[PDB]
């Protein structure tokens, strides 16, 4: 019903660079919870150059998260967020391989 | 369909007509319940 | 009244449990033989089964 | 563009077809939970969500009926592939489509003085093979009863005619919809038992301390005087033994300390789907998740 | 929904009309329980299932 995915009118996720701190934004992601921030963020901080990884829900109701990125100079909060998602997804990767592996050995 | 009314403890249907003692033909108890016809509803299994 | 499918904790199907819960007993086992014979391992199901009040055979006995 | 990735590990101690076990390790913890999250409310399942009546003359009523109709699990290996039905072009007519909205019948009556009961087994489903109600439960497997799950129960006078519709849904929504019913994990135990304050106190005490644990962790090797770990599997965390431990003032005689990786998975399932196909969706749909929420377009 | 119509009367043909409805209620973010040990309260939040803590058998 409507308290799934986003309709038309809103982006699923809308950046906003943050004005006092240079290296700095707030990646607020629609149609979320718990279980995409927790990942993100524990990727992020296995990462050299970030400062600073968290996520809030801006009320526990409401089905969104905001992200925020603090990093250093030579990268960006764009440049590290994508990294995240895009190493994620070969970590899922080579997770599904590993398990299509493992059911094999119950020969059938 | 008509309104087909059902007796308490006869059973039986003596489907009324306009408003007369409210009283069951064949014996003299006043129940006088009503059958439900044959329609269809909707449900959500929730 | 009936017994209640999914177990309101878990999820775990119990609904056709019933009467072989009442031929268990029925033969010679107490409680905690049968729920171990039916295999319920998780208290959660155990106090579903333990603690059902089947009330339909009164209801069928006065309709008509 | 650096490394910046971790390589997990999967090995299976037991799989059947309705259960699983590995030892997933070398991967944090929330992506384990992300796994467990997923499975509990995120993998889709086609359930019953309307149903139409045209007869009912049995001591239940009407949404009690939906409402057990509503629990049935269906065999649902076609649900990744359907679509919501609020998604579908066609199917505005409230009956059966060919990628959502399968039909079921059902109808039943007693002439007998036998006391009929209406089982899961009555109900009869257009677009066969792909979606019935599911008998694993009943046959190829001697688990309880091959009655099944029943609905009503009848008498002479009494009857039930309806007509339900499957469609596709996710747990989110309601709890019929979720095909997990069991899924868990935990950590495993690092024990690094010493062995210089073993031999220190007496052999009662021994005795002691080994029964003051709830569950069979540690052994009485009788025939050395020592004590051995069998199982650290079984640990539940309650530090009772390391209690009376404390209570005997022997300090440094036993440390327990969970360890980072090695999370043992156990996930069962109501049998509308197989276990192995509930983690490989879970992995493709965490997959559709990170997909749609990149913002590659735009990199500067 | 509509139950049952009854229709009675008494001796001096007063006659009565009986209309009953019917309804489903899951409990709601107002309600009110309590133990068997006078310990009430009000249903505040209700939550979903997979944001609760849970033991190591699931539950
Ligand atoms: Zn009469
Ligand atoms: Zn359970
Ligand atoms: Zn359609």
């Amino acid at each position: 019903y409507e308290r799934f995915v986003v309709p038309e009118g809103t982006k699923k996720v809308s950046y906003e660079r943050d004005t006092k701190i240079i290296n700095a934004a707030s990646f607020t992601i629609e149609r979320e919870d718990h279980t995409i921030g927790n990942i993100v963020r524990m990727q992020l901080h296995r990462d050299e150059n970030v400062l600073f990884a968290g996520y809030q829900l801006p009320h526990p109701l409401k089905y969104k998260i905001i992200v925020r990125i603090h990093t250093t100079s030579q990268s960006s909060p764009m440049q590290a967020y994508n990294q995240a998602i895009n190493d994620l997804d070969k970590e899922l990767d080579f997770l599904k391989s590993q398990f299509e592996a493992e059911v094999a050995k119950f020969s059938n | 369909e008509p309104v087909t009314y059902v007796c308490g403890d006869c059973g039986q249907e003596n489907t009324l007509k306009s408003g007369d003692v409210i009283q069951c033909r064949e014996c003299g108890y006043r129940i006088l319940y009503k059958k439900r016809t044959r329609r269809v509803v909707q449900y959500e299994a929730r | 009244m009936i017994i209640p499918v999914r177990c309101f904790t878990c999820g775990k199907v119990i609904g056709n449990k019933w009467d072989t819960y009442l031929d268990l007993l029925q033969a010679d086992y107490t409680e905690g033989d049968a729920l171990d014979a039916i295999g319920l391992v998780r208290y959660c199901c155990r106090r579903m089964l333990m603690t059902h009040v089947d009330l339909i055979e009164k209801l069928l006995n006065y309709n008509t | 563009g650096a490394t910046y990735q971790r390589f997990p590990k999967v090995k299976i101690r037991e799989l059947k077809d309705d259960y699983a076990k590995f030892e997933l390790r070398d991967t944090d913890v929330s992506m384990a939970n992300a796994l467990r999250r997923v499975m509990i409310s995120e993998v889709p399942t086609v359930a019953i969500d309307l149903v139409e009546i045209e007869v009912n003359s049995s001591v239940l009523n009407d949404e009690f009926i939906a409402h057990r109709l509503g629990l049935i699990p269906l065999t649902s290996e076609r649900a990744m592939s359907m679509r919501f039905s609020r998604d579908c072009d066609a199917c505005d007519g409230d009956g059966q489509c060919e990628f959502c909205s399968v039909e079921f019948r059902l109808s039943a009556k007693c002439v007998t003085d036998q006391t009929l009961d209406v089982t899961s087994k009555d109900l009869y489903s257009a677009d066969p093979t792909v979606t019935p109600v599911d008998f694993g439960d009943s046959s190829g497997a001697d688990s309880s009863e091959q009655r099944g799950i029943i609905i009503v129960k009848l008498r002479r006078g009494q009857e039930l005619k309806l007509r339900a519709i499957a469609r596709k849904g996710i747990g989110k929504d309601h709890a019929k919809w979720s095909p997990a019913a069991t899924v868990t994990f935990m950590y495993e135990p690092d024990i690094i038992i010493n062995e210089d304050m073993m031999d220190t106190l007496t052999d009662d005490e021994k005795i002691d301390l080994i029964e003051s644990s709830p569950t069979k962790v540690f052994d009485f090797d009788a025939v050395t005087r020592q004590v051995v770990v069998v199982d650290p599997e079984a640990y539940t965390y309650d530090e009772e033994v390391i209690k009376k431990a404390e209570a005997m003032g022997k300090q440094g005689l036993i440390e327990i300390r969970p360890k980072d990786d090695s999370f043992i998975f156990t996930v069962e399932s109501t049998g509308a789907v197989k276990a192995s196909q509930l983690v490989l969706n879970a992995i493709d749909l965490l997959k559709q998740k990170l997909d749609a929420v990149r913002l590659s377009d735009d990199t500067v | 929904i509509v139950q049952k119509v009854v229709l009675s009367s008494n001796d001096d043909g007063k006659n009565y009309a009986t209309v009953s409805l019917r309804q489903v209620r899951s409990p709601c973010l107002g309600d009110k329980f309590s133990s068997m040990h006078g310990q009430k309260g009000v249903l505040g939040y209700i939550e979903e299932q997979e944001n609760f803590a849970f033991t190591n058998q699931g539950i």
